C-alpha cells in the first residue's frame, strides 16, 4: 500500500508532461507538415494562371540572345537612350 | 500592437451592452447625453479596427 | 531586341487610336486571352510593355520614362489606384532624382517645382505615396524630406524624432550623423516657426525637447558645464529637490521613448556636471577665495542634496538603465563626499 | 503598529510575502482616508493631485506584486470618494493610468 | 468535515491546539480512503459525478485553507499532504470536473500561497501545484480571457522558473569542480534524508516548470502577454545558459528536452522566434550540441536492454531532433533573418547532417525516420536558399544533393516493395541465436504419436500491431521521400524556366538523375533515375489505389476523431510526393534534352522512354481524378437527390488538374 501511495504520486506527476510533449511533437510536426501542403497548392494555382494565359501551346520562344549579370568589364559610362530610342523619345516630349 | 485588435472587439461588445442598459433606462437628459457619449465613442471604434 | 522601341511606339499608336486590346491585369503576361473575347484575339498588358521598356533607363534618363508612364494617365488597375502614380511612385524610389522629378523645398519653404509638376495639378497624393514606399525602405531622411515638401506636417516630426533619438548623446563631431539631423531639424523647425506649423502635440514637443537636448550635449563636450546645467534646470528631464522627484517620477509616464532612451546618458551628463562643479568648489582654495566660507560650505552640501536626488530619481523610474549607469551614478557621489 | 505607520506596515508585510487580502485592503484604506484628512485644508484639484502622488508612488511598488495591490477594491475606493467628494470623473482612471 | 476541520486548523495555529496529532491522523486516513475510492470505485460504490466533483472541490478548499498559512510548518505539511490527493483525484476525474472556472482560481490562490513558504520544504509543493496547472489546462481549450489573473500567473510561474534553473546551473557547475565520484552500486535501505536532491527529475520544480510555461505559452495567440513577462526577466538568457552546459555535460536531460520544447513552442509565433533568436539560440547549442551524438573511440560492451519503452521517452537522439525541429521552425519564420546562423548550424552538424540523411538505408527504425524528417525539413527550409548556401557551402551543398538522391532511391523502393519492407521490420523485431557452415541437401520421413492438450490460440491482435507499425513506417518514409523531392526540386531550376527560356545557363545545375529506366533496387550504389521517378508516381498511385478499397461499413465502435483526419492528410502527401516527383522529372529531362554533351541517341531514347511510361501514367491518372479528389468542385458534383440543376447536372464538372495539363503539355513537345 505504501509503494501503490508512491506509485500514484508518480502517475499524478509523470504523465502529464508525457501529454505535454505529446502536444509539441503534435503540434510542431503537424504545422510543419500542413505548411508543406499549403505551400503546395500555389504552384498548381500559378500553373492554371500561367497556361490559361498562354492557352494550348500558341506562345513560348523568348528569342535567342546573350545573357548579363552583376559581373564582367563595361567602360563606356551610363546614359542608355540610343540615338533612335532618344529620336523617338524626343517626339514623345514632342507629343505630351 | 497585437493586443488592440482583440481589445476593439471587446470595446464595441461592452459599449453596446452599455447602450442597451442605457436604453432601458428612464430617458432624462443626462441618459440622452450618455446615449450620445456612447454612440460618438462606437461611431470612433468603428474606425480603429 | 533591336525591335522594342518600334513595337512600344506601334503600342502608343494603337493606344490612343483605342485599337489597342489591353489585359486587365498587372501580373498577367505581356500577351494574353481573355474569358469574354473572340478566341482568334488577344490582349497586351500595356502596363507590362512599357514597365520592360522604360526599366533600360529607368536609372540614368528618368526624366523620360515620365513621358511613357504619361500614357498610363488615364489607366488603373482591380484595387483602383492610378498606374502613372504607381509607375511613377516605383521610378522615383531607385531613381533617386528627388529634387528634379518631384520639386525641392527652398530655404524659405517655398516648394520649388519638378518635372512632375507638367502632369498634375496638384502633386501631394504622389508626395506622400513616395514619402511613404521610402519609410518602408528605411530611407527616412528622405522620406522626412518629402513628407515638408508635401507639408504633411506630422509625419516629418515622426521621422526626425525616431532618428535624432539614438543620435542626441553623440559627440556633434564635423560631417556626423549628429551634425547632420541636427542641422536637418533646426532647418525643419525654422520653417515652422516662421510659417507658423505645429503638429500632434506629443509628437511636436518631443521634436523640441529632442532639440534643446542637443544644445544640452553640445554644451556639455565643449566643457561649458554650467551652461548644461543652466539648461536642464529648464529642461525639467530630472529632478534637482528631493521635493521634485515624484513631480518627474510621474511625468516619465507622459514621456515619449524618444526621451525615455535618452534619459540615462541625461542623468550621467548631469551627474558628471554637479561632480565637475564639486571638483572646482573643492579646487578654488580658501589661500584666495575672498568669500565667507558658508558660501562653499553652502555648495558642498547642494550638490550632495542634488546627487543624491539624481540617484533617488534613477531608483524610482520603472525602465531599464543599465547597472552600469546606476553603478557610475552611485560612483560619482561616493567620490562627492 | 502602536504609531499606526500604514505605508511602513505594506512594506513590512511585502518584505515578509505575507499577504492577508483583509488586512491589504484594510492598510490602502487607512493610506487613502489619511491623505484624504490631512489634506482637508487645500481645494479639490491640490487634494486630488495629493492623493494622485499618494497613490503613483506607493503604486510603483506594489503594483509588480498583485496581492498587496488589490486594484479593484482601490478603484472601487476611490470612485466612492469621487462620488463623494464631487472630484472629476477622469481622477481614477488618470490615477491608473499614472501608475 | 475534513474540510472543516482543515479550516478550523488554520483558525486556530498561534493557540496551543491540543489535539492536531488526531486531527492530522484524520486527514490522513481520508486520503487514504479517497485514493482507494477512485481505483476501487466499483467497490467504494463511488459512481456519482456530482459527490466527485465535491469530494473534489472540497479537498480543493480543504487545501487552499492550508496553503493560505505560510507561517504554519502544520499547515504546510497538511496542505503538501492534501495537495497529493487534490491532484490524483484530478487526473482520475479529469472528465467529470465539467467545469475549469472553479478550478483555476483556487489554483492561483493555492500558488501563491506556496509561493509565500520554505523554498526546501514546498519544493515537494511547487511541482504539485504546477502538475495541477498542466492537468487543468489540458482539459479543455482556453484563451488570455478564461485564465484568472493570466499575466501574473505568468510572472509568477517565470520567477520561480529562474529560482530552479540558477540552482539546476550550479548544481551542475558544482559537478564539473568535484572530480570523480565513484559508481557505488550497491546500498538496498529505505527512505532516509540528505542524500542530495538532482533537479533535473520529470517531477521535478524546473521541469514541470517549462512544461507549464509551454501550455501557458499554447494560449497567449499574438504572444503580446508572454512577452510582457520576459521583458521583466531575462529568462531566455537563463535558460539557454543552462542549456548550454548541459548539452556540454550530457547531463539534466528532462530539463534539455523541456527547453527546446518550450523555445520550439516560442518559435511559432513571430514574436517568440524573434525573441529566441535574439537570446544567442545558435550559439548555446550549435558547438553544445556536437557532444550529444559523438561516440567515444574507446571501444567496449554494446548494452542490448533497449526493451519496449515509449518513442515519447526523454533521450539524447531526441534533444537532436528537438533542435533540428527547432532549427527548420526558426529559419521558417525569420528567413534572411535566421540565415547565417541556419549556414553556421548545418556547416558544424554536416556529419550528422549526411549520417542521417543515409540511416535511412541501414536502420529503418521509427526513431531513425523521426530523425531524417526533420533533417530533410531543415533542408527543406534552407534549400530556397540555394545561391546563398552555394557561396558560403559549395561542397556541402553537392553533397545533400547526391545523398538526397539516395534517399529517394531508398525510400522509394522500400515503399514500392512492401514485402521486402515487413520483412526488415520482422529480421528486427526477434533476436537471439548464432550459428554458421554451410552445406546442403536430403530429406524425411515419419512417424508417431501421441497426446494430450492444452489449449491457447495464436492472438489476432499481432498480425493487427504488425501492420499498424507498417503501416506508420511507410507513413514515415512517405513524408521523408515527400520532403526530399521538394528539397531536390529546388536544386533543379523550374519547369516555367527550362522550357520557355532559351539563354537559361546549364552549368548552375547538375543532373540528380541518371538515364535509366529500370525500376529502383534497394541497393546500395544504384544512384537514382527516371525509372526511379517513373516508380514514385505508381507508389503513391497504388497506395491512393488502396485508400479507396478501405470503404465497408463496420459499425458498433466509438472514440476516434483522428483517423479521419489522418485518411485527409495521408492523400494531400501523396499528392505533393507525386507532383514534386512530376516537377524533377521535367526539369530533369528537359536539363538532358538541351545539354550540348548529352548524346543525339539518348536524347531521342528519352524522347521514347519517357513518351510511353508518361502515356501509360496519365491514362491511370485520367482513370483515377473521374472519381473526384478531395475538393470543393468534386463536392459540387456529388449531389443527385438534391443540388442539381439544368438537367442532371450539379455545379460544374470539368475543371481538370494543372498537374494532368503541364504533363500533357511536356508529352506533347516529346512527340515532335
Amino acid at each position: 500500500i505504501q509503494g501503490f501511495l508512491k506509485n500514484e504520486k508518480d502517475n499524478a506527476l509523470l504523465s502529464a508532461i508525457e501529454e505535454s510533449r505529446k502536444r509539441t511533437f503534435g503540434m510542431a510536426e503537424e504545422y510543419h507538415r500542413e505548411s508543406m501542403l499549403v505551400e503546395w497548392e500555389q504552384v498548381k494555382q500559378r500553373i492554371l494562371h500561367t497556361l490559361l494565359a498562354s492557352g494550348e501551346d500558341a506562345l513560348d520562344f523568348t528569342q535567342e540572345s546573350e545573357p548579363s549579370y552583376i559581373s564582367d568589364v563595361g567602360p563606356p559610362g551610363r546614359s542608355s537612350l540610343d540615338n533612335i530610342e532618344m529620336a523617338y523619345a524626343r517626339q514623345i516630349y514632342i507629343y505630351n | 500592437n497585437c493586443e488592440r485588435r482583440r481589445f476593439t472587439n471587446l470595446c464595441l461588445d461592452a459599449v453596446c451592452g452599455y447602450l442597451v442598459e442605457l436604453q432601458s433606462m428612464s430617458s432624462s437628459v443626462a441618459v440622452q447625453a450618455i446615449t450620445g457619449n456612447f454612440k460618438s465613442l462606437q461611431a470612433k471604434l468603428e474606425r480603429l479596427h | 531586341e533591336r525591335l522594342r522601341c518600334h513595337a512600344v511606339h506601334v503600342a502608343l499608336v494603337l493606344f490612343e487610336l483605342k485599337l489597342l486590346l489591353k489585359s486587365s491585369g498587372q501580373s498577367a503576361q505581356l500577351l494574353s486571352h481573355e474569358p469574354g473575347d473572340p478566341p482568334c484575339l488577344r490582349r497586351l498588358n500595356f502596363v507590362r510593355l512599357l514597365m520592360l521598356y522604360t526599366r533600360k533607363f529607368e536609372s540614368t534618363d528618368p526624366r523620360e520614362a515620365l513621358q511613357y508612364f504619361y500614357f498610363l494617365r488615364d489607366e488603373k488597375d482591380s484595387q483602383g489606384e492610378n498606374m502613372f502614380l504607381r509607375c511613377v511612385s516605383e521610378l522615383v524610389i531607385e531613381s533617386r532624382e528627388f529634387d528634379m522629378i518631384l520639386g525641392k523645398l527652398e530655404n524659405d519653404g517655398s516648394r520649388k517645382p519638378g518635372v512632375i509638376d507638367k502632369f498634375t495639378s496638384d502633386t501631394k497624393p504622389i508626395i506622400n505615396k513616395v514619402a511613404s514606399v521610402a519609410e518602408n525602405k528605411g530611407l527616412f531622411e528622405e522620406a522626412a524630406k518629402l513628407y515638408d515638401l508635401a507639408k504633411n506636417a506630422d509625419k516629418v516630426l515622426e521621422l526626425m524624432n525616431k532618428l535624432l533619438s539614438p543620435v542626441v548623446p553623440q559627440i556633434s563631431a564635423p560631417q556626423s550623423n549628429k551634425e547632420r539631423l541636427k542641422n536637418m531639424a533646426l532647418s525643419i523647425a525654422e520653417r515652422y516657426r516662421a510659417q507658423g506649423i505645429s503638429a500632434n502635440k506629443f509628437v511636436d514637443s518631443t521634436f523640441y525637447l529632442l532639440l534643446d537636448l542637443i544644445t544640452f550635449f553640445d554644451e556639455y563636450h565643449s566643457g561649458h558645464i554650467d551652461r548644461a546645467f543652466d539648461i536642464i534646470e529648464r529642461l525639467k528631464l530630472v529632478p534637482l529637490n528631493q521635493e521634485s522627484v515624484e513631480e518627474r517620477v510621474a511625468a516619465f509616464r507622459n514621456f515619449s521613448d524618444e526621451i525615455r532612451h535618452n534619459l540615462s546618458e541625461v542623468l550621467l551628463a548631469t551627474m558628471n556636471i554637479l561632480f565637475t562643479q564639486f571638483k572646482r568648489l573643492k579646487g578654488t582654495s580658501p589661500s584666495s577665495s575672498s568669500r565667507p566660507q558658508r558660501v562653499i560650505e553652502d555648495r558642498d552640501s547642494q550638490l550632495r542634496s542634488q546627487a543624491r536626488t539624481l540617484i533617488t530619481f534613477a531608483g524610482m523610474i520603472p525602465y531599464r538603465t543599465s547597472g552600469d549607469t546606476n553603478a557610475r551614478l552611485v560612483q560619482m557621489e561616493v567620490l562627492m563626499n | 503598529d502602536p504609531f499606526k505607520l500604514a505605508e511602513c506596515k505594506l512594506a513590512i508585510i511585502h518584505c515578509a510575502g505575507y499577504s492577508d487580502p483583509i488586512l491589504v485592503q484594510t492598510l490602502w484604506q487607512d493610506i487613502i482616508e489619511k491623505e484624504l484628512s490631512d489634506s482637508v485644508t487645500l481645494s479639490s484639484s491640490d487634494r486630488m493631485h495629493a492623493l494622485s502622488l499618494k497613490i503613483v508612488l506607493l503604486g510603483k511598488i506594489y503594483a509588480g506584486t498583485p496581492r498587496f495591490f488589490p486594484l479593484d477594491f482601490i478603484v472601487q475606493f476611490l470612485e466612492q470618494q469621487v462620488c463623494t467628494l464631487n472630484w472629476d470623473v477622469g481622477f481614477v482612471i488618470q490615477t491608473m493610468n499614472e501608475i | 468535515y475534513v474540510k472543516s476541520l482543515a479550516v478550523h486548523v488554520a483558525e486556530t495555529e498561534g493557540s496551543s491546539c491540543t489535539s492536531l496529532l488526531e486531527y492530522q491522523m484524520l486527514v490522513s486516513a481520508w486520503r487514504m480512503l479517497l485514493i482507494i475510492a477512485t481505483t476501487h470505485a466499483d467497490i467504494m460504490h463511488l459512481t456519482d459525478s456530482v459527490v466527485r466533483r465535491q469530494l473534489f472541490l472540497d479537498v480543493l478548499d480543504g487545501t487552499k485553507a492550508l496553503l493560505l498559512v505560510p507561517a504554519s510548518v502544520n499547515c504546510l505539511r497538511l496542505g503538501s499532504m492534501k495537495c497529493t490527493l487534490l491532484l490524483i483525484l484530478l487526473r482520475q476525474w479529469k472528465r467529470e470536473l465539467g467545469s475549469v472556472d472553479e478550478i483555476l482560481g483556487p489554483l492561483t490562490e493555492i500558488l501563491e500561497g506556496v509561493l509565500q513558504a520554505d523554498q526546501q520544504l514546498m519544493e515537494k509543493t511547487k511541482a504539485k501545484v504546477f502538475s495541477a496547472f498542466i492537468t487543468v489546462l489540458q482539459m479543455k481549450e482556453m484563451k488570455v480571457s478564461d485564465i484568472p489573473q493570466y499575466s501574473q500567473l505568468v510572472l509568477n510561474v517565470c520567477e520561480t522558473l529562474q529560482e530552479e534553473v540558477i540552482a539546476l546551473f550550479d548544481q551542475t557547475r558544482h559537478s564539473l569542480a568535484l572530480g570523480s565520484a565513484t559508481e557505488d552500486k550497491d546500498s538496498m535501505e529505505t527512505d532516509d534524508c540528505s542524500r542530495s536532491r538532482h533537479r533535473d527529475q520529470r517531477d521535478g520544480v524546473c521541469v514541470l516548470g517549462l512544461h507549464l510555461a509551454k501550455e501557458l505559452c499554447e494560449v497567449d495567440e499574438d504572444g503580446d502577454s508572454w512577452l510582457q513577462v520576459t521583458r521583466r526577466l531575462p529568462i531566455l538568457p537563463t535558460l539557454l545558459t543552462t542549456l548550454e552546459v548541459s548539452l556540454r555535460m550530457k547531463q539534466n536531460l528532462h530539463f534539455t528536452e523541456a527547453t527546446l520544447h518550450l523555445l520550439l513552442t516560442l518559435a511559432r509565433t513571430q514574436q517568440g522566434a524573434t525573441a529566441v533568436a535574439g537570446a544567442g539560440i545558435t550559439q548555446s547549442i550549435c558547438l553544445p550540441l556536437l557532444s550529444v551524438y559523438q561516440l567515444s573511440t574507446n571501444g567496449t560492451a554494446q548494452t542490448p536492454s533497449a526493451s519496449r519503452k515509449s518513442l515519447d521517452a526523454p533521450s539524447w537522439p531526441g534533444v537532436y531532433r528537438l533542435s533540428m525541429s527547432l532549427m527548420e521552425q526558426l529559419l521558417k519564420t525569420l528567413r534572411y533573418n535566421f540565415l547565417p546562423e541556419a549556414l553556421d548550424f548545418v556547416g558544424v552538424h554536416q556529419e550528422r547532417t549526411l549520417q542521417c540523411l543515409n540511416a535511412v538505408r541501414t536502420v529503418q527504425s521509427l526513431a531513425c525516420l523521426e530523425e531524417a524528417d526533420h533533417t530533410v525539413g531543415f533542408i527543406l527550409q534552407l534549400s530556397n536558399f540555394m545561391k546563398e548556401w552555394h557561396f558560403h557551402l559549395p561542397q556541402l551543398m553537392r553533397d545533400i544533393q547526391v545523398n538526397l538522391g539516395y534517399l529517394c532511391q531508398a525510400c522509394t523502393s522500400l515503399l514500392h516493395s512492401r514485402k521486402m519492407l515487413q520483412h526488415y521490420l520482422q529480421n528486427k523485431n526477434g533476436d537471439g541465436l548464432p550459428s554458421a557452415v554451410a552445406q546442403r541437401v536430403q530429406r524425411p520421413p515419419s512417424a508417431a504419436s501421441a497426446a494430450p492438450s492444452s489449449s491457447k490460440q495464436p492472438a489476432a491482435d499481432t498480425e493487427a500491431s504488425e501492420q499498424q507499425a507498417l503501416h506508420t513506417v511507410q507513413y514515415g518514409l512517405l513524408k521523408i521521400l515527400s520532403k526530399t523531392l521538394a528539397a531536390l526540386r529546388h536544386f533543379t531550376p523550374d519547369v516555367c524556366q527550362i522550357l520557355l527560356d532559351q539563354s537559361l545557363d546549364l552549368a548552375e545545375y547538375n543532373f540528380l538523375f541518371a538515364l535509366s529506366f529500370t525500376t529502383p533496387t534497394f541497393d546500395s550504389e544504384v544512384a537514382p533515375s527516371f525509372g526511379t521517378l517513373l516508380a514514385t508516381v505508381n507508389v503513391a498511385l497504388n497506395m491512393l489505389g488502396e485508400l479507396d478499397k478501405k470503404k465497408e461499413p463496420l459499425t458498433q465502435a466509438v472514440g476516434l476523431s483522428t483517423q479521419a483526419e489522418g485518411t485527409r492528410t495521408l492523400k494531400s502527401l501523396l499528392m505533393f510526393t507525386m507532383e514534386n516527383c512530376f516537377y524533377l522529372l521535367i526539369s530533369q529531362a528537359m536539363r538532358y534534352l538541351r545539354d550540348p554533351a548529352v548524346h543525339p541517341r539518348d536524347k531521342q531514347r528519352m524522347k521514347q522512354e519517357l513518351s510511353s511510361e508518361l502515356s501509360t501514367l496519365l491514362s491511370s491518372l485520367s482513370r483515377y481524378f473521374r472519381r473526384g479528389a478531395p475538393s470543393s468542385p468534386a463536392t459540387g458534383v456529388l449531389p443527385s437527390p438534391q443540388g442539381k440543376s439544368t438537367s442532371l447536372s450539379k455545379a460544374s464538372p470539368e475543371s481538370q488538374e494543372p498537374l494532368i495539363q503541364l504533363v500533357q503539355a511536356f508529352v506533347r513537345h516529346m512527340q515532335r
